[PDB]
């Protein structure tokens, strides 16, 4: 019956604030400490801090220590995270968990130290892009050759190749979001060589949420 | 601090594998509140050991936990599909603070080990004229679903500016990831080379660029 509904999903600037929220039920919600926890790409777990529920004191991590301000409103059950001054490095799932079990003050702590049940997590991106086209480069080589769909924004992008006509050893792999916040992503066809010179191979970039439909020769 | 743990460890069914999880005196040694944490990918963490040995309800006997001085062992036997996860070990630290682990995926084999195609594409000309080198690795049909991606300007390491993917399953079962290296064309033209080092399974595979 220990329920944590969190907030869902954002998208956030450079610079902005996080907030997020995380609604206890199922429990005597003043007996509880409450952990939040964030998964960030690179990283495992990231532990961010605790907060008793008594009188809103809190832990902070030495990592978010002048950055995070962790709240609650005990009228409601309700938690609050708020993460100041976003950079790249933020973009994470960030998680709200119930201690294991009561602190007693002065005697044990030792269920303070276990996350036992989870929020279903807040999956954040930190990126100031605004709509954007990408700019498409040719990889120059069977062989192997390309294209790169470099810094577009939102997903998706579509790639095919000699307008639809070569499918056979085409791997279009899934893009990365780079510290600006962009994303790119690379079409692979292999070929068999001494078709190379023999044949010419385009790539046709789709971004429709910038309208650009590009062709690339690849040489 | 993070606790270091292997980055990955893969077994087939039934089988058992063992997860360490490496930390100090002031953390993992000096406490006995250690914890395990399964998550699954694009999933919810779930505690799965407490107190260095303990499980919570609903965990069988088959997950165990235990320590060596500083170290502490994550061991599952009898592995099962659902056991493919990435594994987290915690531990309190002084003083009132909880670190975790970077991480550890188990895979449960179904179908034989892969290593990685790995293709390497230097930056454009065409990029360079607009100012800027992307540097691109393609890792391609490998199994399981696990790798490490390192780079190397010259014969040193390079950790700025590099981006990768997470592994991406691929219609075969296999699965694909990427590494983008982003440098400015000075940075390019002022080395004799770039490596590409994809590491699965134990043994790392390389793909070396140059400029000229």
């Amino acid at each position: 019956q220990v329920q944590l509904m969190q907030s869902g999903a954002q998208l956030r600037d450079p610079g902005d604030s996080l907030k997020i929220s995380c609604k206890a039920s199922g429990y005597n919600f003043i007996d509880y400490h409450i952990h939040w926890v964030r998964l960030a790409p690179g990283r495992g777990l990231e532990w961010m801090g605790w907060i008793d529920p008594v009188g809103g004191i809190t832990k902070y991590a030495g990592q978010f220590q002048g950055r995070l301000s962790l709240t609650r409103d005990t009228s409601t059950n309700t938690l609050f995270l708020e993460l100041s001054r976003l950079t790249a490095g933020d973009t994470a799932v960030y998680f709200c968990a119930r201690s294991m079990r009561p602190v007693d003050h002065g005697i044990d702590y030792s269920g303070l130290f276990v996350f036992h049940f989870w929020g279903r997590g807040s999956d954040v991106l930190v990126s100031s892009a605004s709509t954007k086209g990408p700019s498409v480069f040719p990889l120059a080589p069977t062989a192997a050759l390309g294209c790169l769909v470099k810094d577009y924004f939102p997903e998706p992008v579509t790639v095919s190749w000699n307008s639809g006509a070569l499918t056979s050893g085409v791997h279009t792999f899934p893009a990365v979001l780079q510290s600006s916040g962009l994303y790119s992503l690379s079409s692979v066809v292999t070929v068999p060589s001494s078709s190379l010179g023999t044949q010419t191979y385009i790539c046709n970039v789709n971004h429709k949420p910038s309208n650009t439909k590009v062709d690339k020769k690849v040489e | 601090s993070v606790l270091t743990q292997p980055a990955s460890v893969s077994a087939s069914p039934g089988q058992s594998i063992t997860v360490s999880c490496t930390g100090s005196r002031n953390d993992v040694g000096g406490y006995d509140f250690v914890s395990w944490y399964q998550r699954h990918p694009g999933g919810v963490p779930k505690l799965i050991i407490y107190e260095i040995s303990k499980r919570p309800s609903g965990i069988p006997q088959r997950f165990s936990g235990s320590r060596s001085g500083n170290t502490a062992s994550l061991t599952i036997s009898g592995l099962q599909d659902d056991d493919e996860a990435d594994y987290y070990c915690c531990s309190y630290a002084s003083y009132d603070r909880l670190i975790f682990g970077g991480g550890t995926r188990v895979s449960v084999l179904r179908q034989p080990k892969a290593a990685p195609s790995v293709t390497l594409f230097p930056p454009s000309s065409e990029e360079l004229q607009a100012n800027k080198a992307t540097l691109v690795c393609l890792i391609s049909d490998f199994y399981p679903g696990a790798v490490t991606v390192a780079w190397k300007a010259d014969g040193s390491p390079v950790k700025a500016g590099v981006e990768t993917t997470k592994p991406s399953k691929q219609s075969n079962n296999k699965y694909a990831a990427s590494s983008y290296l982003s440098l400015t064309p000075e940075q390019w033209k002022s080395h004799r080379s770039y490596s590409c080092q994809v590491t699965h399974e134990g043994s790392t595979v390389e793909k070396t660029v140059a400029p000229t």
